[PDB]
């Protein structure tokens, strides 16, 4: 075929690109065990689209499997777990066809795979024959394990495997200044390349140079942030201006070992460099596992069994004997490792499941692409900072016993009691998109908030649209329109009954003006509180209501391949806000208005100009229309007074009466805006114009612009007149003539043709602004003298576009993309197409689910933690991940910063002062003087300040005996909304000595 | 004694500096702004299970020649 | 599919590799005009295999078309170019589905294509508006005229396109002797390297270089018959012994210009270096052709 | 002293130092020491001439700069 589906795949799309997805689309994958892990790497391969999906798994369900399978039910118990489960990954993805294979008795039936995954269910024996019949056959081969909260996973793409695109990451462009003859390369003036030794970059634009051009490859020697160099240029010529570097990915052939040859040399990619050492233990450790298994009939070592344990031991300490160099010389096996290895062989945990699904599911899409860099080649993984403490929850034979639960496995790790507590949380999630969905998932597999006094809020006031449903996997095309989070909680009670009756769904969105049904009633019923969200600013307001309520956060967020998470633990850390991120680039105004180098430019500009054209026009002349002191207090109050003014103008002057005058319309907007307003800026500055200085106005990131000349067979031409001129219809209520149709050429050619295009005449006085440290943004009188009153045009009304990305069929990314392809013309800029316009203008965030079900992993492992009300901070781990690399990385979250006041340590986020009953002003003075030696010197309400030490005698007399909300009301002259439970009140204040001190935050509480 | 470190971006930019055992946090932080134009405010770096704080030197988190900083970013879809 | 069949494809597949022909199956070509030219080209794409080919001719046949277009017949007269045609190219290649475009009004239609033929039964005005639409569109466009004995063919890929191998022939490959600090591989007896300045090499299991192996590609310097020269190796270690080097084949991008450009500025492949003066002459002799004709 | 170049049907570029006195013969060994082909084997074709063992490149106007091909018979069909 070579066709890709962007409505339903379009987020996937900007991780991975349409060549990486064809050739998934070519790919047949084979999982082989179908327990919680195969399951998760089912279901995320599938949702990314590979040829077909074939499961294999002839073993009966039986009810602990369901620790993390979420596809089984206890109505399955019997029958084969490949069967069951077979329909439900179909439902993920129609494009995908799932198979079950039968039996794998003749290993020769392997041949019809590209990719073969031998998961937790397949003896070590068997792991290394597939292995060594995948290898010497050409087949990708990986594999994986998980045992309670350890696990690994290992990768082997054969002997000749290659990789296209290392990172995945935008290549590096940049504008030159000169290129000396030994091929040092200087950037324009403070930009920087980016780049790193051994990149390779092209050219073009480079004059004098000619063949430098030509799309030969130079390998990158860095000399500075601002300079490279690529080899001596004396042979190509002497440079003389001008120059865009573009970096190129080159490919990249590499081999991998057999599973046989890595078992005794083993090459580690590390998942937490805090615990390298970790790894040659647990590869030892891992293997004894398995030879356990041959000596007991294929059984695992018992649940927290010593004599097991120590049977364990006994074989890591004969492996390292044997090998001395796998510990390394003289290195002891750490046996407190091994043994907590046996304690938990039987562990099914949903966090480890859900790390190693998403990680191995990636490792799948790459070895199908040759996209990203492959794991190379064994890594091992634990989460042991999740054990609880064991003076709160024992662990031993009896508290870490089977129940016949389907939590079975998770209390083998962490006991009954701990288990119970889970059940009986009380949790609000935000959000109920990606990680919403994969969270709900994980917390239907914990039982969590299944106890009589436990429960789950979910909010999410979002409905499902199509191209969630490649990374959302609760959802299915049916479901398209309604509620992402009432679908969510129905499907995941379908997974796990316990819950039912538990989940309280809700729509409502979380901020300010959602406060009366979000109280604090609401908010101090709580444990805990975790963010599902794609932006900051929701961010950044359930942080602050978490820091006021005293509230554990458990915080995550995905961009493609990289991930986070952070906990944020009341009295210990600091809080999500406490920490600056990188702020979006800004692109000054006279690059957008005079002077563009880049698409991002022209697609900035259209988008503005389809805003004013199709929304801001509209919603203007219809308060004109309906606000009687309209044109008065827009003279005083508007930034760009004629700017309103003119469109309200232009708007009923040239009314449209059918579809023809809106292609009109059209037509003539693309005369002003590509070959009259361009005529305009070359009239001010001529190609051959100068500086004051001497050298060419035109260089650099100025680049001298041509008028274009309609012609209907160039596609941005045409499709700016459609675009435009159907857009127009719709302000104006005409129906158009492609309503049930494609444009024809010919009829808009008809039109055209026939009309009268006026000729440009410059403006002499007209002045144009270079720089934005520069200046220039009775007309009016006659502008006002020219609008129709309201009167004439009794209800008439204008109908504003609202801006819609994902609807293919409403000509917005028609007309940006057009519009701004056009100016690209204009500028000799390379044009852009449909799917990269969509991107920039709509601002779109790329996802997938394999890291969005690794990081949400991450954080349930961090969950265990609050259940268990950790205090030591170093037992928390804030982490980073980029599947790409792949990178793991983790870190102690930063402690909350403390200060002191008199002999008083605080928190200076957390604490703060509770005063109960609307108090009066100088009973609050008084206390805090008596209670904390603390002077108050300035006392406010968010703005207003209500009392300070400067008052005269007559202003203290007037505010003293007033409980604080009169006096709020005494200075705001607003009053108290009498919904409002509390009032925070900053303070300054002098210590005992007579000096300002930094102090905590006081709360009134009515 | 003067020797060289690592400092690897997550988008998986390999950065060489120049150091002093004795160097601050700080020292540190600045050198990767005249590298990479980042602010020391926007940076976030760590090593060995811990993340750098400000007024520390390299030899409080045992950092040694050749060891290997990551350089981090906190991720805003989901 | 993502499948190709050896038994068919054999001597083929030796020429052009499994991945070319992946792509060439999953695009569609349209052929415009099915005099002797069009159907000659249509034969030959046909047999290499493409996701489908689609022919436009609504002309009547005439008995002179026999000239060349050897699968009319004298009992075709009278009858479409396209129609009579499409049955007999459909043959050649069971994999191929043929169709037959009925008209040409609309040129939104070739948005179905991933490249457009336009051969000489298309007027220069139309080759210009159809040009324009695939160059602003990302349709691959060609173009050729034979008149008596002289022809020219016009090739326009777009703004960007990528070669991913230029010639086809098997990367070179040998065995080194030594590699000295200074970059200096130096050819296992007798052997030639045959590397040309600025191609790019990998290497294998060259000894006491470790990282050399990894896959990463060095610029080759040539300093004669026997050696060649890739930059410094000292931050790697010590040459010790063996090693294999591989050419490796990078992408390079380039643009093409519009019909409309290149009419009045045209860039020239010779034919025959000896009538190179020639070219120009032709080329507005074809244009005149045209203004002939109008 | 001047350079010419010859491509050969496999699209390399060969770069020689001449001087224009110099015998067809002398341009077919200087081929051999930098190919391998030997001099029997080389045709080498200019501006529509095949060139001759007993010539010299003023002979056949070869001038600086001047690129020569060398071409091959193929066996299938
Ligand atoms: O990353 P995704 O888009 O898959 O999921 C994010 C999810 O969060 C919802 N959301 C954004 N902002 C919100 C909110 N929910 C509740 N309150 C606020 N302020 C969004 O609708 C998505 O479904
Ligand atoms: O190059 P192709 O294989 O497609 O065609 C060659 C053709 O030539 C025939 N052939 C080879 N040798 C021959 C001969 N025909 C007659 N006499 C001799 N000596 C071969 O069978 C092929 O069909």
């Amino acid at each position: 075929a070579g066709e890709i589906d962007e409505s339903l795949y379009s987020r996937q799309l900007y991780v991975l690109g349409k060549e990486a997805m064809l050739k998934m689309q070519t790919s047949n994958v084979l999982i082989l065990g179908l327990k919680g892990l195969g399951v998760e790497i089912a279901k995320n391969v599938v949702l990314a689209g590979v040829k077909s999906m074939t499961v294999f798994d002839p073993e009966p369900v039986q009810l602990a499997d369901l620790s993390t399978q979420f596809f089984l039910t206890e109505k399955d118990i019997g029958q084969k777990r490949g069967d069951v489960t077979r329909a439900k990954l179909a439902e993920l993805n129609a494009y995908v066809p799932v198979n079950v294979l039968d039996s794998l008795d003749d290993v020769t039936q392997l041949s019809q795979f590209q990719v073969v995954v031998a998961t937790d269910t397949v003896s070590l024996e068997d792991k290394v024959k597939i292995n060594e019949f995948c290898h010497s056959s050409g087949i990708r081969f990986i594999s994986s394990e998980t045992r309670g909260l350890f696990g690994n996973t290992f990768v082997d793409l054969g002997d000749e495997f290659t990789v296209l695109d290392p990172t995945g990451e935008e290549p590096r462009t940049g504008m030159v200044s000169d290129i000396e003859p030994d091929g040092t390369v200087t950037m324009l003036d403070d930009n920087r390349h980016g780049l790193e030794d051994g990149n390779f970059v092209r050219f073009s634009e480079v004059e004098g140079l000619d063949k430098l051009n030509d799309g030969t490859l130079f390998k990158v020697e860095v000399l500075g942030p601002f300079a490279f160099r690529i080899g001596s240029v004396k042979e190509y010529g002497e440079y003389k201006k001008g120059g865009i570097f573009t970096e190129v990915k080159v490919p990249r052939k590499i081999s991998f070992k057999s599973l046989k040859q890595q078992l005794s040399n083993p090459e580690f990619v590390f998942s937490d460099f805090a615990k390298f050492d970790r790894a040659a233990q647990l590869h030892l450790g891992f293997q004894a596992l398995h030879q356990f298994a041959v000596r007991h009939n294929g059984e695992l070592p018992r649940t927290m069994n010593d004599e097991d344990a120590n049977e364990l031991i006994k074989l890591v300490t004969d492996l390292s004997v044997q090998q001395p160099e796998v510990l390394g010389e003289g290195v002891d096996v750490n046996e407190d490792l091994i043994k907590e290895l046996s304690y938990q062989a039987r562990g099914d945990i949903p966090g480890v499941v859900a790390f190693f699904g998403g990680l191995v599911a990636q490792e799948v899409l790459k070895a199908c692409s040759g996209k990203f860099t492959p794991l190379k080649q064994f890594m091992y993984f634990d989460s042991l900072e999740s054990l609880p403490d064991p003076k709160n929850f024992p662990r031993n034979e009896k508290t870490t016993q089977p129940v016949n639960s389907r939590y079975d496995n998770q209390i083998a790790v962490f006991g009954l009691d701990f288990q119970k507590k889970i059940a009986n949380s009380k949790v609000f999630l935000v959000g109920s998109g990606a990680i919403g969905c994969e969270m709900l998932k994980n917390w239907a597999l914990l039982g969590l908030g299944s106890g009589s006094d436990g429960y789950i809020v979910v909010t999410d006031n979002d409905s499902i649209e199509k191209s969630n449903l490649n990374r959302q996997f609760l959802f299915r095309p049916k479901d398209v329109g309604k509620n992402k989070s009432e679908v969510a909680a129905e499907a995941v009670c379908a997974m796990n009954p316990d819950l039912k009756g538990k989940i309280n769904a809700k729509i409502d969105k979380v901020g300010p003006e959602t406060e009366e049904i979000f109280n604090d009633s609401f908010w101090e019923s709580l444990d805990f509180v975790t963010n599902a969200l794609d932006n900051v600013d929701a961010r950044t307001y359930v942080d602050r209501r978490c820091v006021f309520y005293r509230k554990p956060l458990l915080e995550s967020g995905t961009l493609g391949t990289k991930g986070n998470t952070q906990v944020i633990i009341p009295r210990l850390t600091e809080s999500y806000s406490s920490s600056r991120d990188p702020p979006e680039k800004s692109i000054p105004l006279c690059t957008l208005r005079s002077f563009p180098n880049k698409i991002d430019h022209t697609i900035a500009w259209a988008k503005s100009l389809f805003q004013g054209y199709f929304t801001d026009s509209a919603e203007n002349v219809n308060m004109y229309l309906t606000q009687p002191n309209f044109v008065e207090q827009t003279l005083k109050q508007s930034g760009d007074v004629k700017g309103v003014l003119e469109s309200i103008s232009d708007s009923l002057s040239s009314k449209p009466h059918n579809f023809e005058d809106c292609i009109k319309w059209a037509r003539l907007e693309f005369e002003k805006k590509f070959n009259h307003d361009i005529k305009q800026l070359l009239f001010n500055f001529p190609k051959d114009a100068k500086t004051s200085n001497g050298e060419p106005f035109w260089s650099g990131a100025k680049r001298a612009p041509t008028p274009l000349e309609f012609d209907i067979y160039n596609n941005d031409h045409f499709h700016f007149v459609v675009a435009g001129a159907s857009l127009r219809a719709y302000n104006y209520g005409i129906k158009s003539d492609d309503s049930n149709s494609k444009p024809n050429v010919d009829e808009y050619k008809s039109v055209i043709d026939h009309m009268i295009i006026p000729e440009f005449t410059p403006n002499a006085n007209l002045k144009i602004q270079v720089n934005d440290d520069d200046p220039d943004p009775d007309e009016i009188d006659q502008l006002v003298s020219s609008l129709p009153d309201p009167s004439t045009l009794a209800g008439f009304k204008l109908e504003p576009v609202d801006f819609e990305k994902d609807d293919d069929t409403n000509h917005h990314i028609e007309f940006i993309t057009a519009c701004s392809n056009c100016r690209a013309q204009n500028y000799f800029i390379e044009t852009a197409d449909r799917q990269k316009t969509k991107f920039i203008a709509g601002r779109i965030i790329p996802a997938i689910a394999t890291t969005t079900s690794l990081v949400t992993g991450l954080v349930n492992l961090e969950l265990y933690k609050l259940i268990d009300n950790k205090t030591d901070i170093e037992q928390y781990k804030n982490g980073f991940v980029n599947l790409a690399l792949p990178f793991f990385g983790f870190s102690e979250p930063i402690a909350s910063p403390k200060g002191e006041y008199n002999n008083k340590k605080y928190d200076k986020i957390w604490d703060r002062f509770d005063i109960k009953g609307d108090i009066k002003l100088s009973d609050l003075i008084e206390h805090f003087e008596k209670d904390e030696g603390l002077e108050i010197t300035m006392l406010s309400y968010g703005v207003s300040l209500l009392y300070a030490s400067f008052f005269p005698p007559k202003k203290l007399k007037e505010r003293l005996n007033l409980p604080i909300t009169q006096l709020v009301k005494l200075v705001t002259k607003k009053d108290i909304p009498a919904h409002v439970s509390t009032m925070i009140l900053e303070i300054c204040a002098d210590d005992k000595e007579g000096e300002d001190v930094e102090v905590p935050f006081i709360t009134i509480h009515l | 004694a003067a020797m060289q470190i690592f400092v690897k971006t997550l988008t998986g930019k390999t950065i060489t500096l120049e150091v002093e055992s004795s160097d601050t946090i700080d020292n540190v932080k600045s050198k990767i702004q005249d590298k990479e134009g980042i602010p020391p405010d926007q940076q976030r770096l760590i090593f060995a299970g811990k993340q750098l704080e400000d007024g520390r030197t390299l030899s409080d988190y045992n950092i040694q020649k050749e060891s290997t900083l990551h350089l981090v970013l906190r991720l805003r879809g989901g």
